[PDB]
């Protein structure tokens, strides 16, 4: 009854974020009316976070349900390192629509003039370029003798110098750039909302709700992604070197290992439902 | 002393003649039925707002003028573009399409109708003549000849022209608030134009003077066609509504409107049998109106902002469509 | 294929003016758009550089196009839609001008007229979320005329000294409150003729905080 | 309106020449140019096509390869490169304007033409007559037949008829078997079936004598007929 | 005086012959009736003859 309930949860998760990433990528692409650097960027963001949907996510649920892996040591091979590729894709994608924003706001000279639609295809190329490197190590080299030595289930190389390297580069550098980039963001957004005596009331209850406003969407913004991908790379670094120690519970490690694919689903949700945009887009159409 | 009587003669005479609407008549007529309007070609390239377009008298021709500062003659059957001609002022409000296919014309928010040569032997199209007499905008010029062509401007006043001297031959100063649109003729004796005061003038173009007055609408009157027949004309106004005026009766012969539609019509045309009217809207659609009976035949939906102009072909093939979304798309 | 030998020319000459435009759109989009209206509108022009008039200036690396209306005494509710989407609008007013009747056997006043049309272009439904960049000018007129003849007699329900920085502060407050939507943009009101350069810079500031509270808007930060 | 060419001289077997072109008083930019060759005593032949903005090229089977072309658009020039000239390659280039749009006139103008001396599936285009002795004020009627129905699918018929006066570059009268071409005299008239077509001309002039030449543009494969030479 | 030159231009009521509306209309249904058949947009032209399609 258990594996029942467990594959209809999965199933219902994978359907849902492939009906919204399917949703976002059909508005963006059907009218060009949402066609800019930001939106492409989140157009992008929505195609990687797609194709975990639709690629990963039902190999995944497969290897949960079942508890066991039953396709192959070159199937677990290429999941592993597709998985990888894409949540290290869609973590830069979140970072470049971070940068992006950072740049309209600070560099207004830049937002008319300089910047254009290659910018943003330099960025998704640099993300997906990132996430190539990151997922290509586990190929040419690595996976030691002792790694996937059982073949009934199969796990990721648990080498330290690989992991804390995988690690660093798709959480932990990403996560520190985008929390520099929306604090600059924010101090930005404080000079400029900073910067009779009714009008002047009024002008600060307006200015009080502006800031309440923009501290709302950084937190959700931030908190989704942190009590998202937090865990997961947490776990993914102590344990290597806590494999002696650590007991690894099966229930909180499936449950962490899963916020990944939770913040995969949630991505378009906080970046497009949300956005004026594209409701009033998909209103139209809908 | 300031005319008192003189205006109260002409609504009882005009009142006299009123016997018989033309819905009476036209009971007996079998509905048209809804028509299948389905684009056919969609033009893109225009990356601005375009606000009018003209067929040419080959019914493959047509020209569009946008704000972007481009007017550009599009090859209907294959959608080829055949002229990109910079307008110098970027304010486009109008364009036209010499009936030979010569000449071309666009006016905007200044005060000067240029006219561009397509048949220069140096290939590259030039302003042929630029006719600077108006004080306001103008908002429609259109050809007559080769040689002459009609404008309209924002200054409430019409003026012919006689391009090759580049002087008004003839000026209509009849209108007291700006004229927005001018329909010619077909036999291009006589010439209709619509303006802001809700109300529409017939002008001579050999004489030179308003023969009759309309004023059925109670807005600014955006666009006025002329009936196949050459003897009626329908008007386009912001009061959401188009009316048929007949030259000979005198009077309002039937209203084109709907409480679906709250907003200003933009554009007005006819097919060949003119039973057919083919009128922009704000609403982003345009809503085909059955000219004998007043019933909406279709609607041509497919645009994602205020359809600026239309028009008919002169073969009656089809009907092309301008909007403020850049795009331009053939109706058959 | 079908095509003919010249129908495919045809085609070549087609998508060579398809990118003749997108090259100048995009040469077009990279540049800031003004609407001037309003009164010491030519004195601002001569100051910062018979129908509408095109002005191109250029400060520190942005480019701006200003379409002064040429005196469009037709009906501007037919053709002021034509600038929607303008990055911001000027609008020049004279606070000497606080006296003058512009004729009408004196049924109006030009300070009085200048507040409506403000009030209409603000209100206007084409520029709902378009900034105002407000210029209050020939300021050494207005207070050579104050120390003769009060502000007063322009505003009946004024009760307050005739100095210069009061009157002026007082006219802000009346044009500024004429802004129904306070919200969704802001005025930018300023004194000029300080000296020649300082219109520029003022505009220059407006146009860039209007971008970044745009771009702040996109991202739902303001 | 006007073009110069230039490059012309003798060669050595086996030698190579550039001629070059240069135009001036209209958009050498927007219309396409065109190489026609001329051997003396010998009719017409396209040689090769260069369109606006050197999209497409397009060259003969007889001098694809060793004939290339090219133009500058900023210095309103054409080129024509040519190596390995064999001895057929004796003849006289003239260069052609043309403009793809509905309702325009291509081959409307030619150039000076300039002298050169060395040393499959293609529609032909035969003219019944080489010689026809008429005199002044007789209609004049030249027949011309073609291997392949020259009526397109989109209804256009793609014929087109060239006049060559004695010591002058070729002139347009008809461009689509119905249409007749600027700066000429209303007399000559064009039609025909849709594959025999005929130019018949109301009245006959001084001015008219010379060799009439068609051409078929329904592929680019550009084939001349013999001509029909005119004489009093 | 504008009246001279009004006056003159409504001389029209007495310049011109008229015609009922009744067969002002009559003949515009004959004619459109009688052209019917050339009017593409009235009747749909099968697709085979339609330059558009
Ligand atoms: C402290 C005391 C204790 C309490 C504290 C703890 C708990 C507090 C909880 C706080 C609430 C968090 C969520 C906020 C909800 C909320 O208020 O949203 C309301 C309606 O919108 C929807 O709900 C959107 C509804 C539809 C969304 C789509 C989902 C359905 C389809 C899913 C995919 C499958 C497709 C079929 C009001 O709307 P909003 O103000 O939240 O919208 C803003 C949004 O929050 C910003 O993110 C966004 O910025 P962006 O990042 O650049 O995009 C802004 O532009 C703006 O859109
Ligand atoms: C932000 C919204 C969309 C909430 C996040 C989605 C949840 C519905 C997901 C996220 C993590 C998922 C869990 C990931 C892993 C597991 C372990 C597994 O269940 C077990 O406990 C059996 C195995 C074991 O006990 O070891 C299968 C279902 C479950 C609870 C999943 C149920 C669905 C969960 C809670
Ligand atoms: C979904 C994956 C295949 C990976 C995939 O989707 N590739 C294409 C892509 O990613 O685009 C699974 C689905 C069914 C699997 C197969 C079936 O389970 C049958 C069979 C089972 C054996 O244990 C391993 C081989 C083999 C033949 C499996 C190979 C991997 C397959 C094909
Ligand atoms: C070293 O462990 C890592 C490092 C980077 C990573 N990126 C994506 C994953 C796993 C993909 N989902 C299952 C979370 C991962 C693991």
């Amino acid at each position: 009854s258990y594996q029942v309930i467990t594959s209809l949860l999965l199933g219902t998760l994978i359907f849902c974020a492939v009906l919204g990433n399917a949703c976002v990528v059909a508005a963006i692409a059907l009218e060009r009316s949402l066609q800019n650097v930001a939106n492409y960027l989140i157009g992008s963001l929505a195609v990687t976070d797609l194709m975990v949907s639709v690629l990963v996510l039902p190999m995944a649920a497969l290897y949960q349900v079942l508890n066991k892996w039953t396709l192959g040591q070159v199937t677990c091979d290429l999941f592993i390192a597709l998985d990888v590729l894409c949540c290290t894709s869609s973590i830069w994608h979140l970072c470049a629509i971070a940068l992006d924003r950072y740049w309209a706001i600070t560099d207004p000279i830049d937002y008319v003039n300089k910047r254009t639609p290659r910018r943003a295809a330099a960025l998704i190329s640099l993300t997906w370029l990132i996430g190539f490197l990151i997922s290509i190590p586990p190929m040419l080299g690595w996976r030691t003798p002792e790694d996937r030595s059982d073949p009934d289930a199969c796990t990721i190389s648990k080498d330290h110098g690989y992991t804390i390297y995988s690690t660093f580069g798709a959480f932990y550098i990403p996560l520190l750039l985008m929390l520099v980039l929306y604090g600059r963001i924010f101090r930005a957004a404080r000079f400029r909302i900073r910067k009779n005596e009714r009008n002047a009331e009024a002008k600060r209850k307006m200015a009080l709700a502006r800031e309440r406003k923009t501290v709302k969407t950084l937190g959700i913004i931030m908190g989704t992604f942190i009590l998202c991908w937090l865990p997961f790379f947490i776990v993914a670094l102590v344990l290597p070197f806590c494999e002696s120690s650590c007991h690894m519970p099966t229930l909180l490690g499936a449950i962490i290992n899963w916020l990944g694919y939770s913040n995969s689903l949630l991505n378009p949700v906080i970046y497009a439902y949300f956005n004026k945009d594209f409701q009033n887009a998909f209103k139209k159409i809908i | 002393q300031e005319a008192e009587q003189l205006k109260n003669q002409i609504r009882d005479a005009r009142k006299a003649c009123a016997d018989a609407t033309l819905s009476q008549i036209t009971n007996n007529i079998d509905p048209v039925g809804r028509i299948q309007m389905r684009t056919r070609r969609t033009l893109r390239g225009h990356l601005a707002k375009i606000y009018a377009m003209h067929w040419g008298t080959d019914s493959r021709l047509l020209v569009s003028a946008s704000q972007d500062g481009k007017l550009i003659i599009w090859d209907s059957y294959t959608t080829n573009k055949v002229h990109a001609i910079p307008l110098r002022s970027s304010w486009v409000m109008t364009c036209a399409y010499a009936p030979s296919g010569n000449y071309v014309a666009c006016g905007g928010l200044d005060n000067i109708c240029s006219i561009y040569n397509l048949k220069t032997r140096e290939g590259n199209v030039r302003v042929s003549r630029e006719l600077a007499g108006h004080t306001g905008y103008l908002s429609c010029c259109r050809f007559l000849d080769d040689n002459q062509i009609v404008t309209s401007s924002g200054d409430t006043t019409c003026a012919l022209w006689d391009i090759e001297t580049g002087q008004q031959t003839t000026t209509f100063t009849g209108h007291t608030g700006d004229v927005m649109s001018l329909s010619l003729a077909p036999d291009t004796r006589l010439f209709v134009s619509g303006a802001c005061d809700a109300s529409a003038k017939l002008w001579d173009v050999r004489e030179g003077m308003c023969r009759q007055t309309f004023t059925g609408h109670e807005s600014d009157i955006n666009a006025i066609c002329f009936f196949p027949n050459g003897n009626a004309f329908a008007t386009g106004s912001d009061d959401a509504t188009c009316r048929l005026f007949d030259l000979r009766a005198d009077q309002e012969l039937m209203t084109y409107s709907h409480d679906n539609i709250i907003c200003g019509i933009t554009s007005v045309s006819f097919s060949k049998s003119g039973r057919l009217l083919l009128a922009g809207y704000d609403d982003f659609n345009c809503n085909v109106w059955d000219a004998l009976k007043a019933d909406r035949a279709g609607v041509l939906a497919g645009h994602d902002n205020r359809v600026s102009c239309l028009g008919v072909t002169d073969d009656g093939m089809a009907v092309a469509t301008g909007s403020w979304d850049s795009f331009l798309k053939i109706w058959n | 294929c079908t095509l003919s030998a010249e129908d495919k020319a045809a085609v070549e000459r087609s998508k060579m003016i398809d990118r003749n435009l997108r090259e100048d759109g995009e040469k077009a989009a990279r540049e800031v758009k003004l609407l001037l209206l309003g009164s010491g509108k030519n004195t601002i022009v001569k100051q910062m550089k018979t129908g509408i008039v095109e002005t191109h200036f250029t400060f520190k690396d942005l480019h701006f196009k200003m379409f002064d209306v040429g005196a469009q005494r037709s009906e501007r509710k037919k053709w002021i839609h034509c600038f929607e989407g303008v990055t911001a609008i000027i609008f020049c007013v004279a606070l000497s001008d606080y006296d003058l009747v512009l004729a009408d056997e004196a049924e109006m006043n030009r300070m009085h007229a200048s507040m409506k049309l403000f009030d209409s272009i603000c209100n206007n439904k084409w520029f709902t979320d378009t900034s105002i960049i407000l210029f209050l000018n020939k300021k050494d007129l207005f207070e050579e005329k104050i120390k003769k003849s009060p502000l007063t007699i322009c505003y009946p329900e004024y009760a307050g000294s005739n100095t210069y920085e009061e009157a002026a502060a007082y006219i802000q407050c009346q044009f500024e409150d004429l802004n129904k939507r306070k919200d969704t943009k802001e005025i930018y009101t300023h004194f000029t003729c300080s000296t020649d350069t300082k219109n520029v810079q003022f505009v220059f500031d407006a146009v860039t905080d209007v971008i970044i509270k745009n771009n702040l808007k996109d991202c739902g930060l303001f | 309106v006007q073009l110069v060419e230039s490059g012309g001289g003798l060669v050595q077997p086996g030698g190579s020449r550039k001629l070059s072109c240069s135009a001036s008083g209209f958009a050498f930019s927007s219309f396409g140019m065109h190489w026609v060759r001329q051997a003396p005593e010998k009719g017409l032949e396209w040689v090769a096509y260069i369109s606006s903005g050197s999209g497409t090229i397009y060259y003969a089977d007889t001098v694809k390869g060793r004939f290339t072309i090219s133009r500058d658009d900023p210095k309103n020039t054409l080129f024509l490169q040519m190596t390995s000239l064999r001895s057929e390659d004796t003849a006289m280039y003239y260069c052609v304007r043309s403009i793809y749009y509905y309702g325009s006139s291509p081959f409307d103008f030619w150039g000076q033409g300039t002298t050169l001396t060395v040393s499959s599936a293609d529609i032909v285009m035969t003219q019944a007559t080489s010689s026809v002795p008429v005199t002044p004020g007789e209609s004049v009627s030249i027949s011309c037949r073609s291997s392949k129905s020259l009526l397109h699918s989109n209804g256009n018929t793609y014929l087109y008829w060239f006049l060559q006066r004695p010591g002058q570059s070729p002139q347009l009268l008809i461009y689509r078997m119905s249409n007749l071409a600027s700066g000429v005299p209303d007399r000559f008239s064009g039609s025909g079936s849709g594959t025999a077509f005929t130019l018949t001309i109301s009245r006959l002039e001084a001015e008219d004598v010379g060799v009439y030449y068609c051409m078929q543009h329904l592929e680019y494969p550009l084939t001349f007929g013999a001509g029909t030479k005119l004489e009093l | 005086a504008q009246a001279r030159k009004l006056v003159e231009q409504l001389k029209m009521e007495a310049n011109i012959d008229r015609i009922k509306v009744s067969k002002a209309a009559a003949d515009l249904m004959a004619y459109c009736e009688a052209h019917a058949k050339e009017d593409p947009l009235l009747t749909p032209v099968p697709a085979s003859e339609n330059p558009f399609r």
